[PDB]
């Protein structure tokens, strides 16, 4: 039901981050903090992604 | 002529 899209490629640093490419479609699972959500990519891959490099989607 | 990726924040806490 929370949908947003990214706005630039992010590779993560971490194993635990979410990798994507620049418009992408993710799914919020979780907001732990602020600025770093866990979140689902269309694989159904999930880890971490930061808040600054997305827009909310639809 | 496009803008950078943005800085990536800190993390407050461990994943």
């Amino acid at each position: 039901a929370e949908y947003v899209r990214a706005l630039f490629d992010f590779n993560g640093n971490d194993e635990e981050d979410l990798p994507f490419k620049k418009g992408d479609i993710l799914r919020i699972r979780d907001k732990p903090e602020e600025q770093w959500w866990n979140a689902e990519d269309s694989e159904g891959k999930r880890g971490m992604i930061p808040v600054p490099y997305v827009e909310k989607y639809r | 002529d496009n803008s950078p990726p943005p800085a990536l924040p800190k993390k407050r806490q461990s994943y």
